[PDB]
């Protein structure tokens, strides 16, 4: 299981198969089945659910009332550009994968050894 | 007893010291690092569509 | 018989392979002092940094300490020293890599914060870890993030504490809130190895 | 025609006793370094950085500097019993300021 | 065998 | 990502002033050095020898 | 940023008495960003006439000159 | 001014290190088949060891 | 002695 | 520097 969760699993399709660590004792293997590969990359299986892995940066613009409707303040720059390098990092973070190896390696130059993230 | 109050360093300093209820070492230190970083020197605002 | 043509699979492999990030390094200097009164024995930090991943450190440490004034030139030698180490902030909080958008299962929520430590009554007092990483003393109601005093404790459980006479200290791993440094006292360190302090407590 | 004049001054090398180091103060995904981040507009320094007290204030902006300015300086620090805000304080082994009231 | 998009699957 | 953190101590050497040292401490033949005992198990370390 | 800040307008609902705002061309939302710029390369750079010479181009004039 | 005396401390230091383990490395060759039937997408677990 | 942050001030 | 009796302890 430990294998599939780190190797094989599709990161945001696919939940963690059950990893217990402690002492307990099991009956069957109904957290231990055998487990499917995913296909190759193509153009629909390197599909992914969403434009960016959050739930997309949206710009606030309010909405006129009924009393009862929503005030936003006037857009900075700064505010707008913070915007921009927000979506970006979402989509790094789509594109790149968000296991923590995952993560050094696209926002970073680094190649993290495996031993040392567990 | 060989226990953890034994084995601790505490040497008596207290005695061999003159002036009484100063601390022991004042200390000035000074860290010179050489950095390599994932960042530029200066960050000037702009660049949107990059990075 | 005839010759099978080939699949596009390597083709299609290809197409998905992510370009490289350019990361744009630089070299620079990032010398700082720092100044401070301590007493023989405990473990004190006098130096803390942040290393993020792809960083290199090259570091020199000038040091100058004065004793406070002896009676005599008392006969026996005594040892200032200083000891670094690296902490990745994984072995100091569980949640550091959900923090950083890991997910167990699709959709999970991330959105963590840094665990805290409040100051108690009366604000961290002098002597105490706050104080020598620099946190101001006396000052009521503040909270630093716990990480750099887990830290602490990780160094002294893995190479200052004597694993059979001394107990682990405390390490929590999780997102708690701590109030004060009951946790967190200052450490001190084992004396050098001689014919008792070597001893051990059984056959 | 010019005058010509010559002015003397005398200055210290700084370094800071009371306030948080910044480090202490990350709490969120992106109060940390990241590349798609390093060409944000100006960050606030925060009052508790220089002079911390735990009121409202403390998260009330100081002044504007660099974006993660923090990973590039690093402000000198008095940390024991030299600090001047200690009751029996050794403040005479150094020319940090003390601040009595927020700069 | 290079780093491919949605993280890592072998 | 990783703290760095650097550590201060200091330290003294160590003597002693209380208690007997082994050698008067000695009573019969196989207190003293033999080839033939070099290899048994750990010693006692009694404690007169650091504070009788 | 050496100015009040560049804030592209967004209007207000009327109570009557609201705050009418146009549509945002892109040629408007690029001057507010170059003019944003502009007053952050003067809160960095400096503002006495000098500072604006250095920053703004190339050119170390001669103090001399400037009075 | 007289010169300081040194201290034992470094030789009592050298008595407290424990000699190295021997340890009697071997070379061999650890040969095994495995016979299976199974199919396809499915993760076998082959080789185990 | 280079450009300084802030303009000028010796 | 070597591996003392007891175990590490620095």
């Amino acid at each position: 299981n430990l294998i599939y969760n780190e190797w094989y699993r599709d990161e945001n399709l696919i939940n963690s198969a059950p990893l217990p660590l402690g002492d307990e004792e099991e009956t069957g293997l109904a957290n231990f089945p055998l487990r499917k590969r995913a296909k190759r990359h193509d153009y629909f299986t390197s599909a992914l659910p969403w434009p960016q892995k959050g739930e997309g940066v949206e710009i606030g613009l309010g909405v006129p009332p009924s009393e009862g409707g929503e005030v936003v303040d006037n857009l900075t720059i700064n505010s707008l550009r913070q915007a921009f390098q927000l979506q970006r990092l979402l989509e790094r973070d789509a594109r790149g994968g968000t296991r923590y190896i995952e993560i050094i390696r696209s926002h970073f130059g680094v190649i993290s050894p495996d031993a040392r993230v567990q | 007893a060989l226990n953890q109050e034994f084995i601790e360093e505490n040497p008596p300093m207290k005695r061999v010291l003159a002036v009484q209820d100063e601390p022991q070492f004042i200390m000035d230190a000074f860290f010179d690092l050489k950095c390599v970083r994932p960042m530029p020197v200066y960050s000037v605002p702009g660049l949107i569509d990059h990075f | 018989f005839g010759r099978k043509v080939p699949s596009n699979a390597k083709s299609q492999h290809n197409f998905s392979v992510i370009p490289s990030a350019n990361i744009q390094r630089s070299v620079f200097n990032r010398s700082s002092g720092y100044k401070t009164t301590f007493d023989a024995g405990y473990l004190i930090p006098v130096f803390l940094d942040e290393a993020l991943p792809g960083d290199t450190f090259h570091l020199k440490t000038s040091v100058l300490a004065r004793l406070s004034t002896p009676v005599v030139p008392f006969m026996d030698n005594l040892r200032l020293d200083i000891q670094y180490f690296s902490v990745p902030y994984r072995l100091v909080w569980d949640n550091w890599q959900k923090f950083n958008g890991e997910q167990k299962n699709p959709g999970d929520s991330t959105d963590y914060l840094i665990p805290q430590i409040k100051a108690p009554a009366g604000g961290f007092p002098v002597g105490s870890l706050a104080d020598y990483f620099g946190v101001p003393t006396g000052v009521e109601n503040i909270s630093v993030s716990a990480l750099p005093f887990r830290a602490y404790n990780l160094i002294y459980n893995e190479w200052y504490r004597d694993e059979n006479l001394i107990n682990s200290a405390p390490l929590p791993l999780g997102d708690e809130e701590e109030t004060g440094l009951a946790n967190f006292p200052l450490r001190k360190r084992a004396k050098r190895h001689d014919y008792f302090t070597s001893a051990l407590p059984w056959p | 025609h010019c005058f010509v004049i010559g002015l003397v001054s005398v200055r210290a090398d700084l370094t800071y006793q009371q306030g948080i180091p910044r480090m202490f103060s990350r709490q969120t995904r992106f109060d940390f370094y990241w590349p798609a981040l390093a060409h944000l507009g100006e960050q606030a320094i925060l009052n508790k950085e220089i002079y911390a007290q735990g009121n409202a204030k403390d998260d009330e902006v100081f002044g504007y500097q660099e974006r993660y300015a923090e990973y590039r300086y690093r402000p000198s620090q008095i940390t024991g019993k030299l600090r001047s805000t200690d009751p029996q304080s050794l403040d005479v082994w150094h020319l940090a300021q003390r601040f009595d009231s927020l700069p | 065998a290079r780093s491919m998009r949605g993280g890592i699957r072998l």
